C-alpha cells in the first residue's frame, strides 16, 4: 500500500567496531525514543533528526 | 563510528521495488537499500519520489 509509505529525516549510523558498541548506542537511542530502524546483522541504525544530537552527545561521553 | 544524513523510507516490498525502478530511471535517488521494507533516499528527492509513486499507481491505464 502507498498509503503506508512513511519517510523520516535523520541520520544513519554505521561502521561500528564491536557488537557491544553498536548495541550500547542502539539501546540508548531506543530508551530515549529516537531510534527509527535498526539491523543487528549490519550493525546499522537510523536516528530521527530530532534525536540525533542527544545520541551523538551520549556517544562522545560513552 | 560513522553517521550520514538521509531520509529513511519505510514501505511495503512492492513499493520498495517501484522506488528502485524510479532510481534506475532518474538516478541519484536511492542511497542505500537497508532491508526488505526500508531504503535510505536522497532527502532532496523524497517529495519527487512520493509524487512519482502517486502517478505510477494512480495513473496506471490498467486500473
Amino acid at each position: 500500500e502507498l498509503d503506508r509509505v512513511i519517510t523520516y529525516e535523520g541520520s544513519l549510523y554505521s561502521d561500528f567496531e564491536t557488537s557491544q558498541e553498536y548495541n550500547l548506542l542502539s539501546k540508548y537511542a531506543q530508551d530515549i525514543g529516537v531510534l527509527l530502524w535498526k539491523d543487528d546483522k549490519k550493525k546499522k541504525f537510523f536516528i530521527s533528526k530530532e534525536g540525533n544530537s542527544q545520541v551523538l552527545d551520549f556517544a562522545k561521553r560513552k | 563510528a560513522r553517521a550520514r544524513k538521509g531520509a529513511l523510507v519505510q514501505c511495503d516490498p512492492s513499493i520498495k521495488a517501484l522506488i528502485l525502478q524510479i532510481d534506475a530511471k532518474m538516478s541519484d535517488i536511492v542511497l542505500e537499500e537497508l532491508d526488505d521494507t526500508h531504503l535510505l533516499v536522497n532527502p532532496s528527492k523524497v517529495e519527487f519520489v512520493k509524487h512519482e509513486l502517486n502517478r505510477l499507481l494512480s495513473k496506471n491505464i490498467y486500473n
